[PDB]
RNA sequence: AACGUGUCGCGAUGGAUGACUUGGCUUCCUAUUUCGUUGAAGAACGCAGUAAAGUGCGAUAAGUGGUAUCAAUUGCAGAAUCAUUC
RNA sequence: CACUGACAGGGAACGUGAGCUGGGUUUAGACCGUCGUGAGACAGGUUGGUUUUACCCUACUUAGCUGGAAAUUGCGAGAA
RNA sequence: CGUAAAAGCUUGCUUGAUUAACGAUUUCCAGUACGAAUCGAGACUGCGAAAGCAAGGCCAGCGAUCCUUUGCGAAGAAUA
RNA sequence: UUAAUGAGAUUCCCUCUGUCCCGAGUUACUAUCUAGCGAAACGACAGUCAAGGGAACGGACUUGAAGGGCUAAGCGGGGA
RNA sequence: GAUGCAUCCAAGUGGUGUAUAUCGCAAACUGAUUUCUGCCCAGUGCUCUGAAUGUCAACGUGACGAGAUUCACCGACGCG
RNA sequence: UAAGCCCAAUUAGUGAUUGCCCAUUAUUCCUUUGGUAAGGGCGGAAACAAAUGGAGAAAGUGUAGCCCUUCCGAUGUAGAUGUGGCCUGGAGGUUAGGACGAAGCUUAUGGCGUGAGCCUAAGAUGGACCGGCCUCUAGUGCAGAUCUUGGUUGGCGUAGCAAAGAUCUAACGGAGAUAUACUCAACAUGCAACGUUGGAUACUGGAGCGGGGAAGGAUUUCGUGCCAACGGCACUCGUA
RNA sequence: UGCAAGGCCGGAAAGAAAAGAAUUAGAGGCACCAAGUGGGCCUUCUUCGGUAAGCGGAGCAGGCGAUGCGGAAUGAACCGC
RNA sequence: UCGAACCACCUAGUAGCUGGUUCACAUCGAAGUUUCCCUCAGGAUAGCUGGUGCUAGUAGAAGUAUUGUGCGGUAAAGCAA
RNA sequence: UGAAAUGAGCGGAGUAUUUGAGCUGCGCACGGCGCGCCGCACGCACUGGUUUCUUCUCCGUGAUGCUCCAUGUUGGCGAUGGAAAUGGGGUGCCCCCACCCGUCUUGAAACACGGACCAAGGAGUCAAACAGACGCGCAAGGGAGGAGAUAUGGUUGCCAGUACUUCUCUCGUACUGAAAGGGAGAUGCAAAAUGCAUCUGUGGUGUGCACACGUCAAAUCCGUUUGAUUUGCCCAACACC
RNA sequence: CAGUGAGCGGCGAGCGAAGAGGGAACGAACUCGUUGCCGAAUCGGGUCUUACAAGGCCUUGAGUUGUGGCACAAAUAUCAUUGUGUGGUUGGUGCAGGAGUGGCGAAAUUCAAGCGAAAAGCAAACCCGUUGCUGAAUACAACCCUUCAUGUGAGUAUUGAGCCAAAGAAGGUGUUAGCCCAUUGAGCCAUAAACCUGAGCGCCUCAUGAACUGUAUUAAGCGAGUAGCACUGUUUGGGAAUGCAGUGUCAAGUUGGCAGGUAUUUGUCUGCCAAAGUUAAAUACAGAGUAGGAAGACCGAUAGCGAACAAGUAGCGUGAGCGAAAGUUUGAAAAGCACUUUGGAAAGAGAGUGAAAUAGAACCUGAAGUCGUGACAAAGACAAUGGAAGUACCUCCAUUUCAAC
């Protein structure tokens, strides 16, 4: 018999299985440990080739979109020119000293820009710029002693110079104020929701009433 | 493992538990969910009522991120408060502050008796939850 | 009696089994790794002292040259040198 | 029709096809009538249309060899 | 099968053949639907002086998904 | 309707005959025996009958009747 | 009667009857000669140098509406 | 004077109420196995060397079952489940064997197990690997699918090798003979079959088993050697 | 103060006498996950169609199928078990 | 090879139909019936069966009697109702 | 063959013991006659009496043994042999049993199909979704996965493993409505279109493990333990709200 | 995310994505057309410079029907003038180191015991043990008893004594090898170009950046039979139409255009700017190749590729195509059986080699089935086989017993 079972929806009706008459359509992961080792080996080789430059270029901090992730922070593509100008860096020169530049990202709030400006300022203070000619050092370029003392970041996210992404600090414990004691939170929230939700109907009803007056 | 299967037990049984009369044929009932309204109707109706038909409005291009709204009740608020803060929390004094959206919750529901009073930062709150938390000595502060 | 039957010992016919494995199958990795009118891939015919197939080679034909190696090849035969290179 | 004393009825896988025969019935060709729009149909008519194998075992028919009464043995002894 | 101051006949008034908050149950039966039923509860009614009696003509006369199509969500009021 | 024509279907007559009454004799090549050579089909196991029951038609079973063993040439009853 | 009929062909300034031209070419039926081949156009087909004709699509024309939409008119082989 | 039919008895008018024979049934005894099993013991009581009473005793589903006592059931197609149940290739562990003989193979080699099977013995077998135990793992167990491949086999020295007429003779050639215990003159104890040459007899009968070509074949042509296989008999012959 | 219903507090209980005055190899209930089967056949009585059938078709219950053993000489279903 | 040639591939095409399906013992052990189905050689679905159990081991026990109390229109009988 | 001889049987002790049968006392039952009279086969109580006949009567051994095995008599055969025995194996023969396997089928020994022999090969597998049973970890939380990180930036290889990390993701802790959207504690006081107060708490009732109070009955080796039951709380569950 | 409380679907069978989040990769960005300002400053071809130079000179040859330069959001002139620089990717010229590639390159017993039987053991955790003890093989060889013969291949085994290890690595060598061989490491040597290295380091040449001060600026534009729209067709989860195609029709840019997953007309808002082009990595290699490596709980000659082998071969088909069988695996070494004898030969009978010839040649092992042979067992005709009980005879089987046992 069949009995009481879930109704199957296994979705395996195509020629996925390799056989005598079908090339199949499959993907296996038997090379996964080897590819992990190769990727790490390539990263170590890349670090050696670009030494002493950091393996990962500097990236800004951005706020994740959508109401589900707006509380989270992560690294973005690149620094906007507005952030770079505020930090005192020409964007074309910044790309030559290991700073990622994104001319697409807007800066719609001061807090969003300020955190990235501080990131650039911290990176600029820690930067050791090798002279093009160690005989005739120009302004901004590093001395010979700093050149020999240079080391390579190599961190996964390239954030040793500036630190991890910064989250807002948790609020400290406190007492309840008198307004919070007596104020009806639900009524305030419901009224605001109803203002938007019934905005169209309320406006039409008022307009119909005004037309009734005239 | 293969050695634990009925096939090992059935070596020498000829019919392997499928019978001499009926036999083990290829597809005696049809393939998959065939005959849901014909010759399998009783199985579908008694075990999966509601399977056939249409119901309700359509929502093209559903995006679950806008609809994100997990809930937590008042009686579960101790899960988001550290033990040391809960011990020092007393009605009418300094209370721990719970940030629901950073904890992964969007609405405070309010089932049961709240154990430790606290200040709760929530996007939404039910009216019963807001009433009970204020009576218990806590508060709810709206957040976004 | 004779054919025929049965058993044991020993033989014949017949190549299973075990042991063996320079093969297959399958999974990974490395890279100044991708042919041709400057005639490719494929097809044909030839080439050894002895040579059917196969392999290698192209009338310079089981190979010429160069580098390294450091006393062979080998069924028979032949062969200056028994050797810093020649 | 004729003879005869008489021309009784039946069975044996409606005896008997590796015994025969193949006229009929029952393929594919073709004609007619009736039927069907048609392809086609008709216990309706018509004409033409491959009948395979025994050397085995029994049975039967003949044809040879040859043991054997404890029906092969017991030495187990019975005379029309 | 049942029925006689009716359940029949005649007649006077009527629209209980409407609605009925997913109440429960019988028949078929897997104790699933569908169709017919039974006992209710609420609304508005009809008849009757009144107890009462009626949500069709007792029990046969009928229909899923999808799709199509019709009815209901009247007007005005609410600082939400 | 039709002369001529037809390995076309049909009926009769003359001639003719082993088609038959009714079988007989002869020949070549076989079969048969030998020398050399040397298969296939087929093969559950096997292989005497009568009746009885039985999947209603047995070589196996029940009860009876037969049955010494091994061979050569035939034969087509059976081996559904 | 070639600006054709039949017709190949996925397609072209493509192909066949056609190197042809009605005493031709293409498509059916019957089946020498002789003697004949009657009646029926209702049906089903085919066909007509028959309508200021009903109906049939797209395109067109006009209109209500903010517009989508909708409506009105026009509309050929074919069928009638 | 039933060994038939109907009735009625159990050794018979004598003294009492079981004539006899056959079950996978009944009763009972022994053993196995499984329970919805029922109980008891498990704090080593004491004592005890050899020369000359013993051994065991596990807190336990399942084993050679911890031991003992007790009671009940036991067949079965399709089917289900269980098994310190059996067996095979490989892996992780552990413990062993083997040139004084591993695997494989052979058996009137016995022993053990209800059984799947395990173990020993012998090889006048073999010549280099391999066993047990716990766990893991899988292309893991064959009697039969008109099953696949290979080999064998009765039929069977059987059916047959019968169209195209037909061959005979001598000599030579050849291992292919005229091939012999005793007896015995040769017959009755080496048969049959051959290649060539010469004779004889016949056939093809010019629309030919005549002489040349195409297609097709491709050395079959020629000479010498040669008889293993092939020319369905034969060959000393041959398109071998 | 009656009736209907849901409870509370007490009482009495041959735990069911006597009169033929029950018996039980009677642990009651509750789930979960699934296999094979869904051609049947026979018989005692009842029984329908058919002249009838080793025919077709039902009821109650046994049996074969799935099962031998001991009997009816022989027989899936009869007798005994 | 023709009432749709041959070759390779899709193709291990599908089959409710036919055939096959490899060790042992042990504890249990059927059904051919119900309803629905283009269903009638097949399935779903209840029943029968195994396994896993759960729950306070006689608790809501019974293919059987007895007593009390209901239900019936077949066998008989009747046509003098 | 006495390695616990439970015996009316074995061992001691004594001529007694009390079963029945006969014969009989009183009362009561029982039977016949119509108030108490007659009978009473010999019933019940006095466990009546008489002992004339018939019997035997009483007492006695725990395991300091948890389990298994181990103790006669008379001959024959066997004194080391190519021996005697018992079991196994092989072949034949007697008497009695016994239809050919597999398969479909109501029914096969079938005049139903596959079935000459042997060897080797030959058929419930792998993957994904779900579910239940059982094992393991953690638990209102569980767990990845991908990817990084370095022991390993090392090593033919062992090392494609093992060890470590995740503000994430996922399944859950909350469910409902077609949706817009709402969203679940108890008690007390009281009935406010969001009522107040308290926070050690099964929402209530019925049935229900263990455990705690007692209480009866059976058995004890007298320590108890085998049942039943009253009350309380009732766990898990089930049923009404 | 997600087999989805998206959607598509005789809404049946089935089908079925996208944004976000954790990550991989990433020095990732550029070119043209247009617009404005310039206007041959460009390209080929000769010729010279060590040079088919990103160079000079020349050239109507191309080209004004427009090559090229400068600026356009990473932006905020160009264009001289002088000084400071830079470019190994401008072309010549020549000097290093490295990587890569190839060649070369390590340890320790052939130690002691000799042969059918001690080149074997026992002393029961550990130790005593660097010690003590010693032999059931006076063997075996086929019915038993004599006599005379015959037989043990190579030590990677055993025991004893040592040794190497930054090397125990797993291949070879006549049995199982760290020390017999090869191997296993540091390291050494040699290099066309290319590759990597203060964009390695110089010279010529050629280009070129920033800072100097003077120097002329704000104005315009940014891709058309294209996008849309109608019909048809196809595709998609995309549903009053996701992408595309044919034809018809065809824009906007002074209320600009496209996207914002229910069609229409409106009004806002958000993101972006189609109809030109280039671009490394993370990804694929589901029947490929070249040069090398690593391997495997895989198969083990009817398996595994069809093919372990003169296999896509022999063979088959007119052809497209089809397509096997087959391990030469004797032995440690050919020592591959001289020689005698019979035979025409093949071979037989002897004799030799070898540890073994029943290892004798495509030869290790040599099963089943079938057959021959010798010995024996019997047996009528019940087809044979089978079951249960005995018995007769046999038995290279097992076990027990042999003295008051
Ligand atoms: N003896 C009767 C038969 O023996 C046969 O088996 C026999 C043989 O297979 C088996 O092999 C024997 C071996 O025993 C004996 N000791 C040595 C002999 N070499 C072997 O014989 C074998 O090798 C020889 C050649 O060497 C061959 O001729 C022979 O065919 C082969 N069977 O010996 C067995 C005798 O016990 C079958 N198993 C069976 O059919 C039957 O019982
Ligand atoms: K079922
Ligand atoms: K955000
Ligand atoms: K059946
Ligand atoms: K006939
Ligand atoms: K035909
Ligand atoms: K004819
Ligand atoms: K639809
Ligand atoms: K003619
Ligand atoms: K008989
Ligand atoms: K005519
Ligand atoms: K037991
Ligand atoms: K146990
Ligand atoms: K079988
Ligand atoms: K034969
Ligand atoms: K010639
Ligand atoms: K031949
Ligand atoms: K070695
Ligand atoms: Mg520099
Ligand atoms: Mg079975
Ligand atoms: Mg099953
Ligand atoms: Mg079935
Ligand atoms: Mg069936
Ligand atoms: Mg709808
Ligand atoms: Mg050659
Ligand atoms: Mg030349
Ligand atoms: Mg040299
Ligand atoms: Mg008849
Ligand atoms: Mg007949
Ligand atoms: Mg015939
Ligand atoms: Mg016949
Ligand atoms: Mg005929
Ligand atoms: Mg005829
Ligand atoms: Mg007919
Ligand atoms: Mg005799
Ligand atoms: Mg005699
Ligand atoms: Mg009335
Ligand atoms: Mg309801
Ligand atoms: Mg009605
Ligand atoms: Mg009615
Ligand atoms: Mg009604
Ligand atoms: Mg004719
Ligand atoms: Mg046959
Ligand atoms: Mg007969
Ligand atoms: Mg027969
Ligand atoms: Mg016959
Ligand atoms: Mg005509
Ligand atoms: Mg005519
Ligand atoms: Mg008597
Ligand atoms: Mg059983
Ligand atoms: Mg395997
Ligand atoms: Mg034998
Ligand atoms: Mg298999
Ligand atoms: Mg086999
Ligand atoms: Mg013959
Ligand atoms: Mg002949
Ligand atoms: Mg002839
Ligand atoms: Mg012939
Ligand atoms: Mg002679
Ligand atoms: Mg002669
Ligand atoms: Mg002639
Ligand atoms: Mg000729
Ligand atoms: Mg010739
Ligand atoms: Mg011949
Ligand atoms: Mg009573
Ligand atoms: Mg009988
Ligand atoms: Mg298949
Ligand atoms: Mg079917
Ligand atoms: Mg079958
Ligand atoms: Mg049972
Ligand atoms: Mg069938
Ligand atoms: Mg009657
Ligand atoms: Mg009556
Ligand atoms: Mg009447
Ligand atoms: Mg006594
Ligand atoms: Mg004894
Ligand atoms: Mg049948
Ligand atoms: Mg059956
Ligand atoms: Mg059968
Ligand atoms: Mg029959
Ligand atoms: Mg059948
Ligand atoms: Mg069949
Ligand atoms: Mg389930
Ligand atoms: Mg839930
Ligand atoms: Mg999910
Ligand atoms: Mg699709
Ligand atoms: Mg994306
Ligand atoms: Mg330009
Ligand atoms: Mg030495
Ligand atoms: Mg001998
Ligand atoms: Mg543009
Ligand atoms: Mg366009
Ligand atoms: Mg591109
Ligand atoms: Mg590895
Ligand atoms: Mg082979
Ligand atoms: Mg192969
Ligand atoms: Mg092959
Ligand atoms: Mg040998
Ligand atoms: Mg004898
Ligand atoms: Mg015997
Ligand atoms: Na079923
Ligand atoms: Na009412
Ligand atoms: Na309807
Ligand atoms: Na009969
Ligand atoms: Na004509
Ligand atoms: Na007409
Ligand atoms: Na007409
Ligand atoms: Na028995
Ligand atoms: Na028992
Ligand atoms: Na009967
Ligand atoms: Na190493
Ligand atoms: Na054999
Ligand atoms: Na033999």
């Amino acid at each position: 018999p069949k009995g009481n079972n879930a109704i199957p929806h296994v979705h395996q009706k195509k020629h996925w299985n390799p056989c005598s008459s079908q090339k199949g359509n499959v993907k296996v992961f038997l090379n996964q440990p080897a590819q992990k080792h190769r990727r790490r080996r390539l990263r170590l080789l890349k670090a050696k080739k670009v030494f002493p430059r950091p393996l990962k270029a500097l990236r800004p901090q951005v706020n994740c979109p959508t109401v589900r992730h707006n509380m989270k922070r992560r690294l973005g593509r690149g620094f906007s020119p507005a952030e770079l100008k505020a930090a005192g860096l020409n964007p074309q020169y910044a790309a030559t000293i290991g700073i990622r530049v994104d001319s697409r990202r807007k800066n719609k709030s001061e807090e969003g820009m300020n955190v990235n400006v501080q990131r650039l300022k911290t990176y600029m203070s820690k930067l050791v710029l090798f002279p093009m000619n160690h005989k005739k050092v120009q302004k901004g370029e590093a001395s010979e002693e700093e050149v020999k003392a240079a080391t390579q970041d190599r961190s996964r996210f390239g954030d040793a110079a500036v630190g991890a992404v910064v989250y807002p600090s948790a609020e400290a414990p406190r007492a309840v104020s008198a307004e919070e004691k007596s104020m009806c939170v639900y009524a305030f929230l419901k009224k605001n929701h109803s203002a938007v939700r019934f905005f169209g109907t309320r406006s039409s009803r008022a307009a119909r009433k005004e037309a009734a007056k005239e | 493992p293969t050695r634990f299967k009925k096939c090992r037990h059935q070596r020498g049984s000829t019919f392997c538990g499928y019978g001499r009369v009926g036999k083990h044929r290829k597809h005696e009932s049809g393939r998959g969910n065939a005959g849901g309204m014909h010759h399998h109707r009783i199985n579908f109706d008694k075990y999966h009522p509601g399977y056939f038909g249409k119901l309700g409005m359509d929502h093209y291009h559903r995006k679950k991120n806008p609809m994100w709204k997990p809930t937590i009740n008042l009686n579960n608020l101790s899960r988001l408060i550290a033990a040391e803060e809960a011990a020092k929390a007393a009605k009418g004094g300094t209370l721990p502050v719970v940030d629901l959206q950073s904890s992964g919750y969007a609405k405070l529901l309010g089932n049961g008796h709240i154990q430790v009073p606290c200040i709760v930062k929530a996007r939404y709150v039910s009216k019963l939850a807001d009433k009970k938390i204020r009576k218990a000595g806590g508060a709810v502060v709206l957040q976004a």
